RNA sequence: UAAGGUGAUAUGAACCGUUAUAACCGGCGAUUUCCGAAUGGGGAAACCCAGUGUGUUUCGACACACUAUCAUUAACUGAAUCCAUAGGUUAAUGAGGCGAACCGGGGGAACUGAAACAUCUAAGUACCCCGAGGAAAAGAAAUCAACCGAGAUUCCCCCAG
RNA sequence: AGGGUGACAGCCCCGUACACAAAAAUGCACAUGCUGUGAGCUCGAUGAGUAGGGCGGGACACGUGGUAUCCUGUCUGAAUA
RNA sequence: UUUUGUAUAAUGGGUCAGCGACUUAUAUUCUGUAGCAAGGUUAACCGAAUAGGGGAGCCGAAGGGAAACCGAGUCUUAACUGGGCGUUAAGUUGCAGGGUAUAGACCCGAAACCCGGUGAUCUAGCCAUGGGCAGGUUGAAGGUUGGGUAACACUAACUGGAGGACCGAACCGACUAAUGUUGAAAAAUUAGCGGAUGACUUGUGGCUGGGGGUGAAAGGCCAAUCAAACCGGGAGAUAGCU
RNA sequence: GUUUAUUAAAAACACAGCACUGUGCAAACACGAAAGUGGACGUAUACGGUGUGACGCCUGCCCGGUGCCGGAAGGUUAAU
RNA sequence: UUGAGCCUUGAUGGAAGUGUGGACGCCAGUCUGCAUGGCUUUAAUGUUUGAUGUUCUAACGUUGACCCGUAAUCCGGGUUGCGGACAGUGUCUGGUGGGUAGUUUGACUGGGGCGGUC
RNA sequence: AGCUUGACUGCGAGCGUGACGGCGCGAGCAGGUGCGAAAGCAGGUCAUAGUGAUCCGGUGGUUCUGAAUGGAAGGGCCAUC
């Protein structure tokens, strides 16, 4: 009586791990009450087909965008910029949609403030490559043209 | 009706042998249990009369199978 | 098929026949009370008592048919529990009981023999029980052989007391 | 062959050897029809709570013996040309 | 007949007639006989059927040794001066017979053991439902009233109507005696006898079944029988006995 | 009162009463491979077993043996 | 909780001063950690593997109550309650076991038995 | 009393005694030994009691056997319990 898993379970459970467990448990509570199912070899790939076509099929359907930046590699056309301030220095920020004024006609058109840098964001020169989110993993490379009027 | 209800184990006869080597008829008989075993196909439970080993072959062969056959053999279930 | 016939004890009676419906024989049909598996219920077998449909220039009532149980199927229904299952009625098919031996299986003695007696024998005999056929059962190698080969089962003679 | 006829019958009677016969119902054969029914080729697949094992019994001529082989009440349990 | 021995006063037989006990099958040996003879003979089966086929096989012509093996020899032992068993006599197949073996094995006969059925119409116990007990006694509790106590106690009449209570028919039983004992009867009659409102008696019907029942217990009763019923079967049990 | 129906009716059996002992109820016990059932529609002032056998006055000593009751050390000890 | 193994972080194989529990400590040490301040002898976890004990439910018991099949003291399904991996049953096993069973329980013998003998 | 192990191993003409199973006596032959200078003597004890068939099983020896073959298990033979 080995059987694989369903939902979690106390000392063994895992989604759809491989336990071998006292019959009893099992015909009696585990099965015939959705929790686990025999390992009737039938099923070893049933549950295994899963283990190859997803822990390793949709672990790669995740990367077919890669760095998401493909053929922005060259920066973006400087539209306008991001703002600039203290006669010289830095003192405008960037309201909840203000970092893509300058890249504002690239990939697709959004709005919102996902901050990255919990600083008071440095204020100097201006043209700047951080990340950004992108996603959970890859990043971005662009700059940021100031405007002279 | 002392008889597995999955594996057809009824009783059987047979000596006891003493030191003596002495012939006495007896039985062996099945070592039996009425279970009442869930179905989920059925939404119900089906309690067969089953001798153990009888258990072993559900839980090997699938109780779905095994009220396969009976249903297939005649018998009640 | 026919010139004689109506079985016997068993005559007699009243009749039937003789060239084709006398009788006799044979093939197929009809009729087939009651009791009996017995099956509408019951029951001290050959009796008692029903329900539902019918039916009468006298449509009271009394005659005629169907109504057992079980299983497979189907239709219509239908609980605890709303679905569903269980259950319920109806219908179509089948079964039921009887009987020689032979046969397959379930179970299975003892006297006896061993010059007592327990292992052993009598014996898988007697007997009980279930099932089937004209036969049953078995059967087309996970068989034997023995370095050559054989080629299912069943039966017979040897092997061999 | 046999039986019967007032005693022992080839030739008296019934038979016997032999040769013939059925409107009907059936049996078995064939030759056909009906409902079925599947045929041949190629590519596959090749019988698990099973075989084996412990324990207890029972079958094998074999009475556990040094005991292969078979069935299985009980508990277990493979390989896969 | 049985016996050391039987007229024996030990057995058996009233007499007649009929019936009534060493058989059959298969093996195996021997004798007799017949064929063939170092050979003899086939079984199943085939069949042109008492022929003919079929020689599978069986016995015999070679033993010795546990055997491997050797072989008219072999074995024993390191080997035997030797010793044991063998080499020197023909077999085999029918047929009849004598024995034996396996079978009922010359015939009849147990008490019993085992299996399956049939029996509580007799009887024991119990369950349901019904009947029965002439007549005559004794006279418990309780009650009333008197007397009585400070009151209860106590006490006298009455009243009442208990009881495996008394005597005695029916009914149930069966203690003594005589008769009967090829009876009137396969437990009776007769004179006496115990119970007789109860643990009574009885009718109908029902339940319990054989190593079981039932039993106020005698091993008693369970269809004229019971230290294990009756019927059929194993079954021709076995019988070193008559 | 019962009893050997049919050679024994008694001093034998029973008997009220007495004790010992088991039984908490799905009782113990008993019929029965079981199911089912009696005990009991009862429940320890009940139910079973054994012995004694109205009542009166009584019922002493012995626990080695046998039987039975209890004992969570040790010794010996089955399958496995 | 507990007997034993493996995996580990602390024992045998960013300095000096103002400060602490346990100790085979060669008999008089020094440690093993506790604060700071410009493959083999040792303790806890994660565990793997058996023993013991509490409890749990969800097998299994229910000769409690209710619902339906059902005008039903069977049964079955369902709900609830109590119990609960106990009880019980199958196989194996040791003990008991005249309750039942099958038997045995010699011969000689101036009858048998006793004695004696073989 | 000295030296010793003949209380040897294989056999045995030929006798006794038993229904039998069996027991018993035995010169002598071979191999090998002790005692004796030698002839010679010893295959237990002056003789006659001092015992237990067969089965099963154990132990030592031994290719004799050994189920296809090689082995082994078991069996035989000898010795012994
Ligand atoms: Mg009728
Ligand atoms: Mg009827
Ligand atoms: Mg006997
Ligand atoms: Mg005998
Ligand atoms: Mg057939
Ligand atoms: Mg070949
Ligand atoms: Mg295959
Ligand atoms: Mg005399
Ligand atoms: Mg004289
Ligand atoms: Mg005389
Ligand atoms: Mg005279
Ligand atoms: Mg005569
Ligand atoms: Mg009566
Ligand atoms: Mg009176
Ligand atoms: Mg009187
Ligand atoms: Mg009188
Ligand atoms: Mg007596
Ligand atoms: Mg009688
Ligand atoms: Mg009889
Ligand atoms: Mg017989
Ligand atoms: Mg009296
Ligand atoms: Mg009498
Ligand atoms: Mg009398
Ligand atoms: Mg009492
Ligand atoms: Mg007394
Ligand atoms: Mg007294
Ligand atoms: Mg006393
Ligand atoms: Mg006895
Ligand atoms: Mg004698």
């Amino acid at each position: 009586m080995q059987v694989i898993l369903l939902d979690k379970v106390a000392n063994l459970g895992s989604l759809g791990d491989q336990v071998n467990v006292k019959a009893g448990y099992a015909r009696n509570f585990l099965v015939p009450q959705g929790k686990a199912v025999p390992a009737t070899k039938k099923n070893i790939e049933f549950f295994e087909a899963r283990r190859a076509e997803l822990e390793a099929k949709l672990a790669e359907v995740l990367a077919a965008a890669n760095a998401r930046a493909e053929k922005i590699n060259a920066l973006e056309t400087v539209t306008i910029a991001s703002k600039a301030g203290d006669e010289g220095k830095l003192f405008g920020s960037i309201g909840t949609r203000d970092i893509a004024d300058a890249v504002t006609a690239a990939g697709v058109e959004v709005a919102k403030s996902e901050v990255r840098l919990p600083n008071g964001v440095l204020r100097t020169t201006g043209e700047h490559e951080v990340s950004f989110q992108v996603h959970s993993e890859v990043f971005a490379k662009v700059i940021v043209n100031v405007v002279a009027e | 009706s002392r008889v597995c209800q999955v594996t057809g184990k009824r009783p059987v006869t047979g000596n006891n042998r003493s030191h003596a080597l002495n012939a006495t008829k007896r039985r062996f008989l099945p070592n039996l249990h009425s279970h009442r075993f869930w179905v989920e196909s059925e939404k119900r439970f089906v309690t067969l009369r089953v001798s153990a080993k009888g258990m072993r072959v559900i839980d090997k062969k699938g109780i779905d199978t095994v009220l396969a056959e009976l249903r297939a053999r005649g018998e009640k279930y």
